[PDB]
């Protein structure tokens, strides 16, 4: 598989589009592989790459090695190897969107709880703020759309939900996701060895306080 | 060893640097001087390191007493009129300063934001490999409150000095600048209205983004929700209400609203320059297809 | 005697006093302090007279050397965190500056104009009876440079140093403001537009006029001309662009744009420290009717 | 008579409606002779006089004592009492614009010229600029438009003409009135007893030279 669109952003940087997250995942690895000279950072989201560069200089002989490269695997993975978790999250399940996502899911609250913490979710990539990350391959059933218009304040530690993601707000912050609970597991702490509780690539379990 | 303590700081003086590159993967954004240009000056003109960090001052007004030692700073940027013991120097020129003297930064006129750079750098404690602070995140040395104890980093002592290449004024109202159209102007009914406004910048902007006011961009599609993506300095992002926010240093690492022109890189410091009240025109850098 | 030689001036340093009145025979406009309020209450905390000139600096950054004696003086406006070498004396209250000291503002985050008094006043020559520089046109002592010499008047070192009612806090984001309608505001197809709209603060904006910019008003008759009328500051002008512009003290003594509404006089002062940027409201002082 | 219009300006002045300068002119010199409590000023104007006051408290009893006010029908005045001027400007009639308005005006240079030199003129009122005098009442004949676009420098002296207006600027700036000729004469100096030459009710004549 090649390369779709290839936006020119700005004069110092590429953004490449994807019709999945599993894409996006797949080319993050072959350009952080590749080691490409004038790359600053290489930033995965939910349908594209954004590849950052030192210099407008590196625009066009980036686009041209990029041409060069082919998605590694195209045989990926969906499940913890040795059914071993990297991290077990603990959640109470008092969020205020829980009996909206069981309405929109088609099942009860009760479910929701279980279909959560019942399928390991793998760390996919970080973004929107430091130490939030979006997770993917999670139970399929959970996939409810957004909230029509963002929250105003969404409490730190907030265990939500948003189409095929879910994710810990590690801040007190805005959000436009489907709030299913709670944390006190601290996602981002500067002073801590690993200041993000979760890297891309790890294996999450949600496990029901109670 | 040598310090300055600070005195005053004016409505906002900052540690900055270079950043804090390559975290995304952590959901950190790279931060750094809002001007680069006049931030690796400063530091240019001291014989310093590109990396070591200055002082970042919003609007003037930042006073600091130099203590257990000599120091050569420069000031770069928005021209405040600098001063030693109530005796200027001028902006751009590397200066010498005694134990107990005081650097003293006046008000700009043109431009918003000053570099003070001292040889051997703000030795301040870095905070995931940069000394910057991050208004958003509130990642790094915190803004600076007086009566702060700044440490100068350690130094050789290499003379003469090094003569740098003149500086071109900062523009006094209207701004003028470049920009490289999409990913999303297919999002907007008129992009082009972009490059026939006369935009107003807010007192609300700051490094998360410029804010600026005129006739409101429409979406073609209002309800449309786009999937969150990697953000830059200098990204233009349409939200809703259709007032362009110009993303600064200290910009989340994804946003999710669509991206209708980038700030070319010739003109991104420039940004870091723009007052409240100026009058922002943006130009396409290239045609539009 | 004393003097205070101007080292560096920030944006706009002027000398302003209460003005120049009643020489609109002469076509020359009033003048004198943007912020009459804070200007009158920096002279009263040295005990000046309250005809006294003060030195109105716009953004802060001024400073001045004292030499051939002590001074009294006050700051007060924005809150530019004042010092005397270095050391900082605070914004409403008297200071005494020895000979060879340096007084030095910083810069406010909130409010535009800073007021600083000293005991005797800044003795500079009147022009038409009064020591305020008109910007518009350029009548009185031109505006500060670094190297001017200023004197300081004659006065008694011993003074009362009374006990001064609080000073109300700057508005640091939206401005409400207080409009008479009127009386021009039949010239326009929706004058409530003016009361309705959050009008931004430009670059532009200086003691002739605030100009602001939002939802332009329009006329019913565009191309209707007013024949030329006195005008005061508070007054609101609305050019053919549609974009108010609020008079200051250097306004012209005639205008020919149809005034929409005049700022009432209790909220004229606040004008003195909105900050370009800033959001402004309007509000109709009492209904308006045919 | 009595007033017609007359609107609050704000909380401490008012704004007096007239049908023609020459009442502007009889009621300023009313208002004058009245010596009303508060006033700071009196400001007359093409079709109006701003009344400013010290403070809001007088707005009410200003308007009340606005009442009882009576102009003789005598004081509105459009030729000089007894033809008597008050000053003569001398002016040498070599404007750059004199051609032009011959033609818009339908007269040779030279009635040009002895139109604007044989009526006298009223300053009606003040603006532009201080000691620039809007002047009216002088030859309708005269009546010309403005320049299309304004001329980025007019000289310290120039006599010129606009609509129903002449005047005389009184330093070098951007004008865009029709020019006829200049001055000598100083319009404004600020060391002199009375700065402004020009003072609104007075009477010009201007004579070539
Ligand atoms: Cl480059």
């Amino acid at each position: 598989s090649t390369l779709g669109t290839v936006h020119n952003y700005g004069d110092q940087a590429l953004l490449l589009e994807f019709d999945s997250t599993a894409e996006v995942l797949a080319w993050t690895e072959t350009l952080r592989e590749a080691e490409l000279l004038g790359v600053v950072d290489i930033v995965p989201a939910a349908r594209t790459v954004l590849v950052k560069l030192a210099g407008p200089r590196y625009q066009a002989p980036t686009r041209q090695r990029l041409g060069k490269l082919r998605v590694r695997p195209e045989a990926i993975t969906h499940q913890p190897p040795g059914d071993r978790v990297d991290v077990t999250i603990d959640v109470v399940y008092d969020g205020a969107d829980l009996h909206e996502v069981a309405s929109l899911t088609g099942m009860t609250p009760a479910q929701v709880i279980a279909a959560h913490t019942g399928t390991p979710w793998r760390v996919g990539f970080c973004g929107f703020a430091p130490g939030f990350a979006y997770l993917v391959d999670g139970d399929a059933r959970l996939q409810v759309p957004r909230r029509a218009e963002p929250r105003t304040s969404v409490p730190a530690g907030a265990v939500a939900l948003a189409g095929e993601f879910s994710g810990v707000y590690p801040r007190q912050s805005p959000g436009g996701w489907q709030l299913i609970g709670h944390t006190d597991a601290v996602m981002f702490d500067v002073n801590r060895d690993k200041p993000a509780l979760l890297t891309p690539g790890m294996w999450v379990q949600f496990r029901a306080v109670g | 060893g040598t310090t300055l303590e600070v005195l005053r700081t004016g409505p906002l003086a900052l540690v900055e640097d270079l950043g804090r590159p390559g975290l995304a993967h952590m959901g950190v954004t790279r931060s750094g001087a809002a001007d680069r240009r006049s931030h690796t000056l400063a530091n240019r003109l001291v014989a310093n390191p590109g990396e070591s960090a200055t002082i970042e001052v919003t609007f003037g007004g930042f006073s600091a007493r130099v203590c257990g030692g000599d120091v050569a700073i420069a000031v770069t940027g928005a021209d405040t009129d600098p001063a030693v013991n109530g005796i200027p120097f001028g902006t751009n020129s590397i200066h010498h300063v005694h134990d107990g003297q005081v650097i003293s930064l006046g008000a700009p006129h043109s431009g918003l934001r000053s570099y003070l750079a001292v040889r051997g750098g703000i030795d301040v404690t870095p905070v995931l490999g940069s000394r910057s602070y991050d208004v958003m995140s509130a990642i790094g040395p915190s803004p600076l409150r007086p009566g702060d104890v700044l440490p100068v980093g350690e130094h050789t002592d290499e003379f003469p000095e090094l003569d740098q290449a003149p500086v071109a004024a900062i523009a006094e109202d209207v701004v003028e600048l470049q920009v490289v159209p999409g990913p999303r102007d297919d999002w907007f009914v008129d992009p082009d209205i972009l490059v026939r406004t006369n935009w107003l910048v807010t007192n609300r902007s700051d490094r998360v983004g410029m804010r600026l006011v005129g006739m409101p961009l429409e979406y073609r599609n209002p309800d449309r929700q786009l999937p969150s993506e990697g953000a830059t300095r200098g990204a233009i992002q349409v939200p809703p209400n259709g007032f362009p926010v110009i993303l600064g240093p200290d910009h989340p690492v994804t946003g999710g609203y669509p991206v209708i022109g980038v700030v070319t890189e010739e003109d991104i410091d420039k940004l870091g320059q723009v007052r409240p009240g100026q009058t922002v025109r943006l130009h396409w850098a290239y045609p539009r297809r």
